[PDB]
């Protein structure tokens, strides 16, 4: 019984305390529910999954999985490399 | 140790594209890599290649 | 990488029922040369003057 | 019992032809392994004929399999347990174990469900791969055309 209750528990708070931008938790776990399913599309079709057919698998729009895309997206720090490496801060 | 996973025959297909077609479209030039795995069951026996 | 995905998943995954094709994620290592040949400091970029 | 040109069922891969008896040796026992490739895995398994009952190699569907997941097909009454996740793991295993009366039973219960609740991408690529291994067993049993199985598979969801 504790089980159900721990995995809830970890994956709640992984969903919305781990993102610098917070995305609630049904678009995080749309997020990853895209991500599973082009992650599995590229180990058996191989073929690199193309938006419009991951719509399909989806059963939503072109759109929404372009936005979806859009908001998966992570923000990178302003102290990292210059152009390749971290020789001066991006933030300069 | 009641299975095992194994590898053998490295093999390539010939380059999606060529060089320069490679070069102005802005596609690494690459060629797919072919693996002959296999898989083996102990306890009861059998491959899977 | 791979390696410790695939031991790890031998284990989870019900016997009798799996093959190669569901064992190996190409992922990591494609993600590894990737890796290499862009953003390392040998995978220089060509230099014709 | 598995002759060689015969094209015998082995799960979950459905059909398959196997290609010579083989005399492979392992630690000087030459164990009569055979050669079985199917056509969608583009796989070849080797099984020794002694123990080849034992991983279950069935024979295909013939007349009174057939009429017998039909009536399976169209049995009315069946319910399932109201939380959903145990409707899940049940069929889950119940696909898992591969027969062609329980596979049967999962793709109509879920059809019959989908018909009007509908199931989530998940839930319709379980069907998906139940129908698909169904359908190859069907059109390797009645030995009828792919496409022409799926044709009559859903003339028959109908009733």
């Amino acid at each position: 019984y504790a089980t159900w209750w721990i995995r809830q528990a970890i994956t709640r708070a992984m969903a919305d305390q781990a993102r610098t931008i917070r995305i609630p938790v049904h678009m995080v776990e749309v997020i990853n529910k895209l991500g599973r399913i082009q992650r599995e599309l590229l180990q058996d079709l191989g073929r690199e999954p193309t938006p419009e057919e991951l719509a399909k698998e989806m059963d939503i729009t072109p759109e929404k999985v372009l936005e979806i895309q859009q908001y998966a997206r992570e923000p990178i720090s302003l102290d990292q490399t210059i152009g390749d490496e971290g020789d001066s801060q991006l933030g300069d | 140790g009641s299975m095992s996973l194994s590898f053998s025959d490295p093999r390539f297909d010939d380059v999606k594209a060529p060089v320069d077609e490679c070069k102005d479209k802005d596609m690494t030039y690459a060629a797919p890599l072919f693996v002959t795995a296999e898989f083996i069951n102990n306890n009861t026996g059998e491959i899977k290649s | 990488r791979m390696e410790r995905v695939v031991r790890e998943r031998m284990t989870t995954q019900d016997v009798e029922a799996i093959t190669p094709q569901t064992l190996i994620n190409i992922r990591p290592v494609v993600a590894a040369i990737k890796e290499f040949f862009g953003t390392s400091q040998l995978s220089q970029f060509m230099d014709q003057n | 019992i598995f002759k060689v040109g015969d094209t015998v069922v082995y799960p979950h891969h459905g059909a398959a032809l196997v290609e010579a008896i083989e005399t492979r040796t392992i630690k000087g026992e030459q164990k009569e392994y055979l050669v079985l490739k199917v056509a969608q895995g583009d796989l070849t398994v080797r099984v020794p004929a002694e123990n080849a009952e034992y991983v279950g190699v069935r024979d295909v569907v013939g007349q009174e399999g057939l009429d017998k997941v039909f009536q399976v097909l169209r049995a009315p009454h069946t319910e399932e347990p109201t939380n959903w996740s145990r409707r899940y793991k049940a069929n889950l295993e119940k696909l898992a174990s591969g027969d062609v009366n329980k596979v049967a039973e999962v793709v109509r219960d879920l059809w019959r469900r989908d018909q009007e609740r509908g199931l989530s991408a998940g839930e319709k690529r379980m069907l998906a791969k139940a129908r698909q291994i169904l359908v190859g067993e069907l059109a390797l049993a009645e030995s009828t055309d792919d496409a022409k199985a799926e044709t009559i598979l859903d003339e028959v969801l109908a009733a």
